[PDB]
C-alpha cells in the first residue's frame, strides 16, 4: 500500500549517514524586511515609469512658463 | 399544499390589477424578497425550502403587480403552477430535477420566461433598490435550489415510493421543456 | 563549529580539527608540493600544545583554531568526481531493477477506456 | 528474477554499452535506446543521405529562385556557374568586367 | 505473481479469479507516503490556519493594494499624455471630475 | 463593426446637436411630485433639525428589535411557576437599551453626514462614506480585531449603495421610454403615439 | 446590546493549529559552519594561520 | 451555417436513438461530422461580406445566428477539439452530459441575440453542477463556487439585455444600439470579469479544472474561456465602447493586477492541473486588454491569443490527465524521473509547455507579439509591464519542469497508442498554426 | 565511470513536513538542495551577505576612481590633446546628425552647442 | 487511514455546548400572533410615515439586521432568572 517509511543504509558508509538536518525553520521573510524590499524592487522594475513622468513634468512645466512668459508679452504689448 | 400555493393566488392578482388596490410602498415586497431568499437558505427541510420560494416570488411578483403589469403577473402565475406540479407530485427524481430548474428560472424550461417577464418588468419602472437586491436574493435562492437537486443524485442512494398517477405530470414537465419557443415573444 | 562538532568528545573534537585543517590545506594549496610542508606545520601546531594540562587554555585553543577553520573554508572543496558534491555524482545514476511496466497498456478494456460520471 | 517472456523480443545490451550500466530495455525512446547499435545501421544511414541530398537539391532550387542580388559583386562569384541572375561584377574603380 | 492482461489480439479478458495479479494500469502507480498526503491536506485546507492580524492587514494592504494603486496611478498617468499627445480635450474618465463631455474621438473630426 | 480591422461602436459629432423632439403630443403624468414633507426630511441645512427628524426611523428599528428579543425571553418564562424575580424588570433593560444604541448609531450617522455637506459645501458620496465610517467606528469601539477594519467599511459601503441605486439610477435613465421611437433615435419610423401610455393612475395609499 | 456581531465566526484564532515536530531534510556535515560577518579581522592575519600558510617554504 | 446548425442539433438528437452500446462510435462520427460542417460553414463563408460572412434566421429575433470574424474562429476551434472530449469520456451518462454542454456552447457563440445567448450559455448550469460533483472524484464546493458565479454574473447581464430590449426595442446586435449608461455597461461587463478570469472573480475556474473530467477540464478551458470574448465583441464593444473608453484606467487596474497575482499564485501550486488553471487565468488578461484597446489591431491579436490557448491548454490538460491515468497521482514532488520513464510523453509535455512560454515557434508567439502591439499602440508603459511579469511564468514553469525532470523512479509511466491519437491532432494544429497559418 | 556509477537514495519523510518544503528540492539522491543555493542553509565560503557588502564597500571606490575623473572632472577640452576626426562638410553634417557619434565633441565646429545638446537628447518619445 | 480537519474543542465539552439547544421548546403561534396583530397595525401605520430619504432608510435596515437576534440564539441562552 503505502511506500516503506524504513530508509537504505546501504550507502551510509560510502556517502556518509543521513543523520546531519538542516538548520532552516521553513519561514518566510518579515513583513517589515518584506515592505521595503517590495517598494525598493518594484520600482527599480517600473524605470521607464519614472522616465516618462521626469520628461512630461520638464514639457509641461516649460510649456506653461513659455504660456506665462507670453502672456506678459502680450499684455504689455 | 399544492394547489392552494398556486391557484388561490390568480384571484387576488385579477382582484388588485382590475380594481386599482395597489400602493406606493415597495418595503413589504423587498421584505418578501430577502426574507424568503435568506430563510430559503438556512432552512433544512425540503418543504420549507419549497414553502420560502414562494414568499421570494410572490413579493416580487407583488412589486410588478403594483406598477400595473397584468399581463406578465398572469403569466406567471400560470408557469409557475406548471413548475411547481412536478417538484411537489415528486415521484421520478428527473421530473423533479426539470422542475427544480424551473423554478429556480433555468433557460431552457419555460420557468426562465416566467422569472424574464417579471425580471423584464423591474427595469422598466427603474427602481434600482429592487434591481439589486433582486440579483442578490436570487442568487441565494439559488443556493437553496441547489441543494435540493444536491439532495436527488449527488448525497446518497435514493428510493422513493412508486405512486404511479402522474396524470398531468408529464404533461407538465413536457410543456415546460417545450414551451419556451413558442412563448419567447412575451419576453 | 557546528552542533555535531561540540557533542564530540575531546579526543575525537581535536581529532576533526586536524582533518579539517589538513583538508583545507589541501583546498587552498595550488598543488601537491605546497601541501607537505603545511602539513607539517599544522603537525608542529598541533604538538606544540598537545601536553597542555589546564582545561581552560586547552578551551580557549579549542575555540580559537575552530573559529580559524571556520574562516577559512574554501568557496570551492576539493572533492574526488564520483563522491557527494561531486561533477560525476549522478550523471547518469544505475538503474535498480523491478520496474513496474505495464505491457499492452491500449490493448486492455480498449472501448472501455474513459471517464465515467456515477451518480445517486 | 526470471526474465518475463517478452525479454526475448527486446535486444540485447549493445557493444557500446558498459557491463556495470543497467537500463530497462523495454522502455521506448525516438532518439534511440541508451546505447543502440542497431542491426542494419549502415543501409539506414544510406537512406538518410540520400534524402538529406534530395532535400538539399529542392533547397538549392528554392534559393536559387529567391536569391535577389541587387548590387553587383566587385568580382567574380561562385554563384555565377549556378545562377544567372547575378549582375556583372563592378570593381572598387568602377569598371565593369 | 503477476500476469499480462492486454492482449493486442483483441482476445482481451479480464481474470477477477486469476491467481497472479494482472499487470493492469493500476502496477505502474505511485505508492504514496503518509506525510506527503498530510502535507498536501494541510496546504489545500490553508484557509483553517488564516487569522486577521495587523501584520496580515498590513501585508494585504501593502502589497496588493499597493499594487492596484500604482498601477491605477500609472494608467491615469498614461491616458492624460495619450490625450495631450493625441490633441483631444480632457477626457471625462469615471472618477476624474472633469467639466468637459469628451469621451469618445469623432473619426470625421481633424484633431 | 463585427470586424477585425476597425474599432467597434462608433462615434457622434459634438458639434452637431439633435433638436429635442416630444415623445408624444399630449403628456399625462402618473408619477406624483415630491411631498414638502419628503423636502423638509431632505433639508440638512440645520444638522440638529436634520438630526432630529430623521432619527425616529432609527428608534423605531430599534425597539421593533428589542421587542423581538424580549417576547423571545417573555415566551419563555413560565407562566405555571410563580417567579420570584420581576419579568419587566428583566425585559425593560432590553428594550431601552436596544432603542437607545440604534438612535445613537443614526444619530452620529445622519449629523455627520449634515456636518459634512455643510463644511464641504456639496453634495457628494464622500459625506455618505465618513459619516458610516464613523457610525461604524463606533459600533466597534471595543471589539475584536476584524471588527474594526470591517464596521467602519459596512457602514460606509451602505450610504454609497443608497447613493447608487436611489439617486443616480433613477436621474440615468429618466429618458428612456420603452414606447414610440427610441428616446435617441427618433429618425427611424416606428409608430407614434398622440399620448404616452398610463399603465396606473397615480397611487395614494 | 445582542448583535450578529458576536456571534458571526470571526477569523480571530486559527482553527487548524499545525504540529509541533517537523522534518528537517538531511543535509551533507560541514564541521565548522560560524559565519564570516567581518570583511576586517584579526583572524586572517593570525600568528598561527602565518606560521600554517604564510611561513612554509614551498 | 444552416448546415453547422442542423448537425448541433442532431448530435443530441442521436443519443436518444442509439443503441446505448453503439453510443461511444457514434458520437465520435457526430462529432467528426460536426467538424466536417463546420468546415463547410468556412467554405460558404465569403470574406467579400466584411461585416457578417452569413446570417439567418428561423422565424424571430431570438432564432438568428450568424458567423463572424471571432465566431467563426471560435466555433472551427470548438469543433476541432470536441472528439478529443468524446474519445475520453465513456458511459452514455458522460456522453450524454458532455454532448449537452457542447451543443449549448457552440449553439452560444453563433447567437446573435444577447437573451439568446444568455438562454443558450446558462442551460449548461446543473450538467457543470452535476459533472464537477460526480459521486468518486468530483468535489461539491467547486460545483457550487462554477455554479454560484456564473449564476451572478449571467443575471447581472441579463438585466442589462431586459433594459437594453426595453429601451431600443430590440437586444439584437445586427440593428445598431449605442447606450452611455454605467449601470448597462457594468451588467454586461460582470458577466466577461466572472466568465474571462479575472481577479478577485478568477476563484471558481482553479477548483472546477482540479475536480472536473479531462474531457470537462479540456473543454471548459478550450472554449468556455473563449465564450468571454465573443461575448465582448459581438454584445459589449459594439454598444458599451464609451464605458470602457471611460473606464480604462480602472481596466488596465484590475487586468495587470489579475495578470500578476494569478502568476504569483501559481508559484504556490503542487498540483498539476492546478498549474495549468492558473497558467490560464494569467494568460486571459493579456486578451481582456487587447480587445479592450478597441482598435483593429488588438481585437484581431485577442482572437488569434485565444486560438493559440484553446490549441495549447487542452494539450497540457490533455497530458496531465494521461499521466493521472499512468500514476494515479498529480502531485508534482510524487512525480520524478519522467524524462526517462516517459520519453514520449515528456517529448510532448515539453513542447506544450515551451508553447505556454510564449516560444517563437508556437502560436502563441505571434498572438502575443500583435497583443503587445496593440497594447504599445494605447501606451508603451503598458506593454512594458506586460512584458516584465511575463517572466514569472518562466519561473513556475522551470520549476514544475525541473521537479519532474530527474530523479529515482521504479515505473514506467508512459504513453499507450490511444493517448498518442488522442494528442497528434493538437500538436499538428499547434505546428501549422505556430510557422504562420494562424 | 561515467555511467553506472553508485548513489545514495535520500532517505523517505518520516515526520510532519513543514509548510514551505516546496523550497527545499529532492529528486531521490541523498544531496537535496534548496530552490536557490544560499537562501538557506550552509553558506559557501561561511561568507554572508554584510560580508560580500562590506568587501564591495572597498571596491567600488577604486574602481569608481577611474571613471569618475574623465566623465565628471574632465571636460571635451581638456579631455584630450586634439579635437575629434576632421571630416568634409557634406560628411561632417550627416556624421554630426548621429547622437551617439563621435563628432558631436568637436570644439572648434561653430555648432558645438546644437551638438551638444543634440547629445543630451530626449528621455522618452515625446508622442 | 485519511488526512480529517481538526475538530477544536473537546468532545464532551463541545457536546455539552450542545445539549444547551434541548430546552423547553414554546409553539410559534405564540410569536406568530403578536407578530400579526402588530404586523397589520405596523402597515396601517406605514401610510402615515413621513418620506425618509433612501440613505437613512438603508442604514435603518443595516441597523435592523444588526440588531436582530435569531430565534435560536434566544433560545440556547435563556435563564429563568433575574
Ligand atoms: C412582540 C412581538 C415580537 C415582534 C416585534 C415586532 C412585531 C412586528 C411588527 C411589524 C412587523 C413588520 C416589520 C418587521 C420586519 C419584517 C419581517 C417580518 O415581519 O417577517 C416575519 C418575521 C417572522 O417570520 P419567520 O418566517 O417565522 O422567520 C424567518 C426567519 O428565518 C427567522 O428565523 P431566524 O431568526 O432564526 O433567522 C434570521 C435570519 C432571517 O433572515 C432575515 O432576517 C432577512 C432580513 C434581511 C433584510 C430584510 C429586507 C430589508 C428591507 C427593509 C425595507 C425597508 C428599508 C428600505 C430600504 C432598505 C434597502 C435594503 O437572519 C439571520 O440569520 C440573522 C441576520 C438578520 C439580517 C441578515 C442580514 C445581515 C446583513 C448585514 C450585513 C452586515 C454583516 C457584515 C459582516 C459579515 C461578516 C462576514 O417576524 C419578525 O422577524 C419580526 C421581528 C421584528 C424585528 C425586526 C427588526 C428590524 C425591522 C426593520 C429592519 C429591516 C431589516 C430586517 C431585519 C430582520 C427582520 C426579520
Ligand atoms: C395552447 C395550449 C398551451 C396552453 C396550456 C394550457 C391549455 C391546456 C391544453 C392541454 C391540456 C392537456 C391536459 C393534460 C392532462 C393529462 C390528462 C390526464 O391527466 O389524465 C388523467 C385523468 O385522471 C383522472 O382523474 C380521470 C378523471 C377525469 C378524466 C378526464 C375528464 C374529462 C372532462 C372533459 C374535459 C373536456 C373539456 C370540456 C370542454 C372544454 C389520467 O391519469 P391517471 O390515470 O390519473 O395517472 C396516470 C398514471 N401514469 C401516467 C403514470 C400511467
Ligand atoms: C515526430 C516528427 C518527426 C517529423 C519531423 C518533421 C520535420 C519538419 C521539417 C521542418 C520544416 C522546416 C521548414 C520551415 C519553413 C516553413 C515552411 C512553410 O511555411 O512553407 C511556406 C513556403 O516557404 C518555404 O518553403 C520555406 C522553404 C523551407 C526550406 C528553406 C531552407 C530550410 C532551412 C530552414 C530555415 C527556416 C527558418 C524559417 C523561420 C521561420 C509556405 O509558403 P506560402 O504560400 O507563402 O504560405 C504563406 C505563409 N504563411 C505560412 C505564413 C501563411
Ligand atoms: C536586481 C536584479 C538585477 C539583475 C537581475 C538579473 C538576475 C535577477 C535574479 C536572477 C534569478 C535567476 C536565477 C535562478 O534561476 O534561480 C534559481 C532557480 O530557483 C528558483 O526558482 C528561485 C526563484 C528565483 C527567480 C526569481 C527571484 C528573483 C526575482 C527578482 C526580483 C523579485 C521581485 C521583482 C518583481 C517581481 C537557480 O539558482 P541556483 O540554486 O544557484 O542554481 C545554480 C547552479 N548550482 C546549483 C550549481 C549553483
Ligand atoms: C488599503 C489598501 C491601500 C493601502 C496601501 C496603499 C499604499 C500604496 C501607495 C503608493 C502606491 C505607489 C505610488 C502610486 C500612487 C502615488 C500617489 C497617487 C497620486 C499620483 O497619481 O501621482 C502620480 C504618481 O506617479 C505615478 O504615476 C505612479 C508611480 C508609481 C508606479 C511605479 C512604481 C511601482 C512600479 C511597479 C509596477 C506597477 C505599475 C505597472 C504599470 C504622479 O503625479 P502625476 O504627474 O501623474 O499627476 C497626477 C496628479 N496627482
Ligand atoms: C457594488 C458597489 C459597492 C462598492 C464595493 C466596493 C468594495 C466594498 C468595500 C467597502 C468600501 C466602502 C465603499 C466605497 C466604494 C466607493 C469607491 C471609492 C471611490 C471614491 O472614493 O470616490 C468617490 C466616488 O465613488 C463612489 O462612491 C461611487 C463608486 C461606486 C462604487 C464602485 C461601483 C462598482 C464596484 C463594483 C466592483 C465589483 C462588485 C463586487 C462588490 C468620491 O466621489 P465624490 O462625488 O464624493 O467626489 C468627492 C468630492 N467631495
Ligand atoms: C439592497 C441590498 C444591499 C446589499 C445586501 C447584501 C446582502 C448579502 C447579499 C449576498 C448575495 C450573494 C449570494 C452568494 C452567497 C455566498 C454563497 C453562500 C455561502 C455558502 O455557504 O454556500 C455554500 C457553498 O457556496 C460556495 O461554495 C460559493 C462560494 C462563494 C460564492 C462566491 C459569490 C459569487 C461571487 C460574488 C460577487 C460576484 C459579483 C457581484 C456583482 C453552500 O451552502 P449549503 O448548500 O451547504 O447550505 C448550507 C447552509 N449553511
Ligand atoms: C471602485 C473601482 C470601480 C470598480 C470597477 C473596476 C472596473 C470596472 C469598469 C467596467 C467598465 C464598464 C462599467 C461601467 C462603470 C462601472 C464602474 C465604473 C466606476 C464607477 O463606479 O463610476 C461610478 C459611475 O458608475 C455608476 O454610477 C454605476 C457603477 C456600477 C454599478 C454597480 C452595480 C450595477 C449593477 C447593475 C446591473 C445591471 C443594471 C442594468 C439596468 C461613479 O463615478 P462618477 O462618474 O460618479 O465620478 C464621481 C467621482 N468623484
Ligand atoms: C561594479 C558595479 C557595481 C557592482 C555591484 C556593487 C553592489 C554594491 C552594493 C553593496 C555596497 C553597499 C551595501 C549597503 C551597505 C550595507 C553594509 C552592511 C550590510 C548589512 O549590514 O546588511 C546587509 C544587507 O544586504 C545588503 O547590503 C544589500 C544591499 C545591496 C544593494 C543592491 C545592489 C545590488 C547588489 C548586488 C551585488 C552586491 C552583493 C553584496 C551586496 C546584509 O543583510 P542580512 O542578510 O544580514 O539581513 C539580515 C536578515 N534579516
Amino acid at each position: 500500500n503505502y511506500a516503506s517509511l524504513k530508509a537504505d543504509t546501504s550507502m551510509d558508509h560510502v556517502f556518509g549517514d543521513s543523520t546531519n538536518k538542516l538548520n532552516y525553520d521553513f519561514q518566510l521573510m518579515s513583513s517589515k524586511e518584506a515592505f521595503f524590499w517590495n517598494y525598493t524592487l518594484y520600482p527599480i522594475v517600473g524605470f521607464p515609469i519614472f522616465l516618462y513622468l521626469y520628461q512630461f513634468n520638464k514639457l509641461e512645466n516649460f510649456e506653461a512658463e513659455i504660456a506665462a512668459a507670453k502672456a506678459a508679452k502680450a499684455a504689455s504689448e | 399544499a399544492f394547489v392552494f400555493s398556486t391557484l388561490p393566488k390568480l384571484s387576488v392578482l385579477y382582484l388588485i390589477s382590475n380594481s386599482n388596490i395597489g400602493s406606493e410602498c415597495v418595503w413589504w415586497g423587498l421584505i418578501s424578497l430577502w426574507l424568503g431568499s435568506i430563510s430559503q437558505y438556512q432552512s433544512v427541510f425540503v418543504r420549507s425550502i419549497l414553502l420560502y420560494s414562494s414568499v421570494a416570488e410572490i413579493g416580487l411578483v407583488l412589486l410588478v403587480l403594483q406598477e400595473g403589469f397584468s399581463w406578465e403577473a398572469f403569466s406567471w402565475v400560470s408557469i409557475y403552477f406548471l413548475s411547481l406540479s412536478g417538484v411537489w407530485h415528486a415521484n421520478s427524481k428527473f421530473v423533479s430535477a426539470i422542475s427544480v430548474a424551473s423554478i429556480a428560472g433555468l433557460p431552457p424550461f419555460l420557468g426562465f420566461i416566467g422569472k424574464a417577464q417579471i425580471l423584464k418588468s423591474l427595469v422598466s419602472i427603474n427602481l434600482g433598490i429592487l434591481i439589486f437586491s433582486s440579483i442578490l436574493a436570487a442568487t441565494i435562492s439559488f443556493i437553496g435550489y441547489l441543494r435540493l437537486i444536491r439532495l436527488m443524485y449527488l448525497v446518497s442512494p435514493v428510493k422513493w415510493k412508486n405512486n404511479k398517477d402522474s396524470s398531468f405530470i408529464n404533461w407538465s414537465t413536457w410543456m415546460l421543456t417545450v414551451g419556451t419557443l413558442p412563448m419567447v415573444y412575451s419576453v | 563549529a557546528s552542533e555535531a562538532v561540540l557533542r564530540l568528545p575531546h579526543k575525537l573534537r581535536v581529532m576533526r580539527m586536524y582533518r579539517t585543517g589538513l583538508k583545507e590545506i589541501v583546498n587552498w594549496s595550488y598543488g601537491r608540493h605546497e601541501f607537505y610542508p603545511r602539513a607539517n606545520a599544522l603537525r608542529m601546531e598541533f604538538e606544540a600544545n598537545k601536553e597542555l594540562s589546564d582545561r581552560e587554555q586547552i578551551r580557549k585553543l579549542v575555540l580559537h583554531g575552530e573559529d580559524l577553520l571556520a574562516r577559512f573554508r574554501h568557496w570551492e572543496p576539493t572533492i574526488r568526481s564520483e563522491f557527494v558534491g561531486g561533477t560525476v555524482y549522478g550523471v547518469w545514476p544505475q538503474h535498480c531493477k523491478d520496474v513496474k511496466f505495464v505491457p499492452n497498456p491500449a490493448y486492455i478494456d480498449e472501448f472501455k477506456q474513459g471517464d465515467t460520471v456515477l451518480l445517486y | 528474477v526470471p526474465e518475463p517472456p517478452y525479454a526475448k523480443y527486446l535486444a540485447n545490451k549493445s557493444h557500446y554499452c558498459p557491463p556495470d550500466f543497467h537500463y530497462s530495455r523495454e522502455i521506448y525512446a525516438p532518439y534511440g535506446g541508451y546505447f543502440n547499435d542497431p542491426k542494419g545501421w549502415r543501409t539506414n544511414t544510406a537512406i538518410a543521405t540520400l534524402v538529406m541530398l534530395a532535400g538539399a537539391y529542392a533547397v538549392f532550387c528554392f534559393g536559387n529562385a529567391r536569391e535577389e542580388r541587387l548590387r553587383a559583386p566587385k568580382g567574380w562569384i561562385p554563384s555565377q556557374l549556378w545562377n544567372d541572375n547575378v549582375p556583372t561584377p563592378v570593381d572598387y574603380r568602377g569598371k565593369v568586367l | 505473481s503477476s500476469r499480462i492482461a492486454g492482449d493486442t489480439t483483441g482476445k482481451y479478458t479480464p481474470n477477477i479469479f486469476s491467481p497472479e495479479t494482472p499487470m493492469d494500469r493500476s502496477f505502474s502507480h505511485v505508492p504514496k507516503n503518509p506525510f506527503w498526503e498530510a502535507w498536501v491536506f494541510r496546504r489545500d485546507n490553508i484557509q483553517r490556519e488564516f487569522v486577521w492580524t495587523w501584520q496580515t492587514i498590513f501585508d494585504l494592504a501593502t502589497f496588493v493594494g499597493g499594487l492596484y494603486v500604482a498601477m491605477y496611478a500609472t494608467a491615469s498617468f498614461c491616458s492624460r499624455q495619450n490625450d495631450k499627445r493625441n490633441g483631444y480635450p480632457e477626457r471625462n474618465y469615471y472618477f476624474s471630475d472633469s467639466k468637459s463631455n469628451f469621451v469618445i474621438p469623432d473619426e470625421r473630426e481633424f484633431y | 463593426t463585427f470586424n477585425y480591422v476597425i474599432p467597434y461602436g462608433g462615434s457622434s459629432s459634438y458639434t452637431i446637436n439633435n433638436e429635442p423632439v416630444k415623445a408624444e403630443e399630449v403628456t399625462v403624468d402618473f408619477s406624483k411630485e415630491p411631498s414638502a414633507s419628503s423636502l423638509k426630511l431632505a433639508d440638512k441645512s440645520d444638522w440638529i433639525a436634520y438630526t432630529f427628524n430623521n432619527v425616529p426611523l432609527m428608534a423605531t428599528v430599534g425597539l421593533l428589535a428589542g421587542a423581538h428579543e424580549a417576547f423571545l425571553h417573555y415566551e419563555r418564562t413560565p407562566i405555571y411557576g410563580k417567579r420570584t424575580y420581576n419579568i419587566i424588570k428583566k425585559l425593560a433593560p432590553i428594550v431601552i437599551n436596544k432603542t437607545a444604541y440604534a438612535t445613537l448609531l443614526g444619530a452620529i450617522f445622519c449629523a455627520t453626514d449634515a456636518l459634512y455637506e455643510n463644511y464641504s459645501g456639496k453634495k457628494s458620496y464622500t459625506s455618505g462614506m465618513v459619516a458610516g465610517a464613523a457610525t461604524g467606528a463606533v459600533f466597534a469601539i471595543g471589539r475584536p480585531l476584524p471588527q474594526p477594519l470591517v464596521w467602519p467599511l459596512v457602514f460606509a459601503a451602505a450610504p454609497v449603495i443608497a447613493d447608487l441605486f436611489g439617486e443616480v439610477y433613477p436621474e440615468s435613465m429618466k429618458s428612456a421610454r420603452g414606447y414610440g421611437t427610441p428616446y435617441g433615435f427618433e429618425n427611424l419610423d416606428d409608430a407614434v403615439p398622440t399620448r404616452n401610455p398610463i399603465r396606473r393612475n397615480p397611487h395614494h395609499y | 446590546v445582542k448583535t450578529l456581531a458576536d456571534y458571526i465566526h470571526w477569523r480571530n484564532k486559527p482553527s487548524s493549529i499545525p504540529p509541533v515536530d517537523e522534518y528537517r531534510p538531511p543535509v551533507p556535515l560541514v564541521n565548522y559552519d560560524k559565519l564570516s560577518t567581518q570583511f576586517f579581522s584579526k583572524l586572517d592575519n593570525d600568528p598561527v594561520i602565518n606560521r600554517v600558510l604564510r611561513a612554509p617554504k614551498v | 451555417m444552416s448546415l453547422y446548425l442542423f448537425m448541433l442539433f442532431l448530435q443530441p438528437l442521436s443519443l436518444s436513438f442509439v443503441s446505448r452500446s453503439f453510443s461511444k462510435i457514434s458520437s465520435l462520427m457526430m462529432s467528426f461530422a460536426t467538424l466536417w460542417s463546420a468546415v463547410y460553414m468556412w467554405f460558404t463563408s465569403n470574406g467579400a461580406n466584411q461585416t457578417f460572412y452569413q446570417v439567418v434566421s428561423w422565424g424571430s429575433d431570438w432564432s438568428t445566428f450568424g458567423v463572424c470574424y471571432t465566431s467563426l474562429y471560435i466555433s472551427l476551434l470548438c469543433a476541432f477539439i470536441f472528439p478529443i472530449c468524446v474519445i475520453l469520456v465513456q458511459g452514455y451518462r458522460a456522453l450524454s452530459i458532455l454532448i449537452c454542454i457542447q451543443t449549448a456552447v457552440s449553439l452560444s457563440i453563433v447567437s446573435l441575440h444577447m437573451l439568446a445567448f444568455y438562454a443558450l450559455f446558462e442551460s449548461s448550469l446543473l450538467l457543470f453542477f452535476i459533472l464537477i460533483g460526480r459521486r468518486k472524484y468530483g468535489s461539491l464546493s467547486a460545483a457550487y463556487n462554477i455554479s454560484i458565479y456564473t449564476f451572478i454574473s449571467a443575471l447581472g447581464f441579463l438585466i442589462s439585455a431586459f433594459w437594453l430590449n426595453w429601451s431600443f426595442g430590440s437586444v439584437c446586435a445586427l440593428l445598431p444600439n449605442e447606450e452611455a449608461n454605467s449601470f448597462v455597461a457594468f451588467g454586461i461587463f460582470i458577466l466577461l470579469w466572472v466568465k474571462a478570469p479575472l481577479v478577485p472573480f478568477h476563484l471558481w475556474l482553479p477548483e472546477a479544472h482540479v475536480y472536473a473530467p479531462t474531457a470537462g477540464s479540456v473543454l471548459l478551458a478550450g472554449v468556455l474561456l473563449k465564450i468571454s470574448i465573443v461575448g465582448l465583441h459581438v454584445f459589449f464593444l459594439p454598444i458599451c465602447a464609451s464605458s470602457i473608453v471611460k473606464a480604462f484606467p480602472l481596466i488596465l487596474s484590475i487586468c495587470l493586477g489579475s495578470f500578476i497575482f494569478s502568476s504569483f499564485s501559481t508559484l504556490k501550486q503542487i498540483d498539476l492541473k492546478k498549474i495549468v488553471a492558473y497558467s490560464s487565468i494569467s494568460h486571459m488578461a493579456i486578451v481582456f486588454l487587447s480587445s479592450a484597446t478597441n482598435s483593429g489591431l488588438g481585437i484581431q491579436g485577442a482572437v488569434l491569443y485565444c486560438i493559440a490557448h484553446g490549441l495549447i491548454s487542452p494539450g497540457l490538460f490533455l497530458l496531465v490527465g494521461i499521466l493521472y491515468k499512468n500514476t494515479n497521482t498529480k502531485l508534482v514532488f510524487y512525480l520524478r524521473g519522467l524524462s526517462q520513464q516517459a520519453p514520449v510523453w515528456w517529448s510532448v509535455w515539453v513542447f506544450f509547455m515551451l508553447g505556454n512560454l510564449a516560444f517563437p515557434l508556437f502560436p502563441n508567439f505571434i498572438a502575443e507579439v500583435v497583443c503587445l502591439s496593440a497594447l504599445f499602440k494605447n501606451h508603451e508603459l503598458y506593454a512594458y509591464a506586460f512584458i516584465f511579469f511575463s517572466f514569472v511564468g518562466t519561473v513556475y514553469s522551470s520549476t514544475v519542469l525541473g521537479r519532474l525532470k530527474g530523479g529515482v523512479s521504479s515505473q514506467c509511466v508512459d504513453a499507450s497508442r490511444l493517448d498518442v491519437i488522442s494528442w497528434n491532432p493538437l500538436v499538428l494544429a499547434t505546428v501549422v498554426t505556430g510557422i504562420g497559418y494562424m | 565511470a561515467g555511467a553506472g556509477g553508485p548513489v545514495k537514495l535520500s532517505p523517505p519523510v518520516d515526520k510532519p513536513l513543514p509548510y514551505n518544503y516546496d523550497f527545499w528540492m529532492d529528486n531521490g539522491i541523498y544531496p537535496g538542495q534548496p530552490i536557490y543555493d544560499g537562501m538557506f542553509g550552509s553558506m559557501v565560503g561561511n561568507m554572508s551577505l554584510e560580508y560580500m557588502a562590506k568587501g564591495w564597500l572597498v571596491l567600488l571606490p577604486i574602481l569608481s576612481a577611474p571613471f569618475v575623473y574623465e566623465h565628471c572632472i574632465a571636460d571635451d577640452v581638456t579631455r584630450n590633446p586634439f579635437v575629434p576626426r576632421q571630416y568634409p562638410s557634406e560628411v561632417r553634417e550627416f556624421l554630426a546628425l548621429f547622437k551617439n557619434g563621435f563628432v558631436l565633441n568637436d570644439y572648434s565646429q561653430p555648432d558645438y552647442e546644437e551638438m551638444k545638446r543634440r547629445q543630451s537628447g530626449l528621455l522618452t518619445p515625446i508622442y | 487511514d485519511e488526512p480529517k480537519h481538526q475538530i477544536p474543542g473537546n468532545a464532551l465539552d463541545n457536546w455539552a455546548f450542545l445539549r444547551t439547544y434541548a430546552k423547553p421548546l414554546p409553539d410559534m403561534i405564540h410569536y406568530y400572533y403578536y407578530v400579526y396583530l402588530f404586523g397589520f397595525f405596523f402597515v396601517y401605520k406605514v401610510a402615515d410615515f413621513p418620506e425618509y430619504s433612501p440613505r437613512v432608510l438603508v442604514m435603518a435596515a443595516l441597523i435592523g439586521s444588526l440588531f436582530y437576534v435569531r430565534r435560536d440564539w434566544v433560545h440556547r441562552e435563556f435563564k429563568d432568572s433575574p
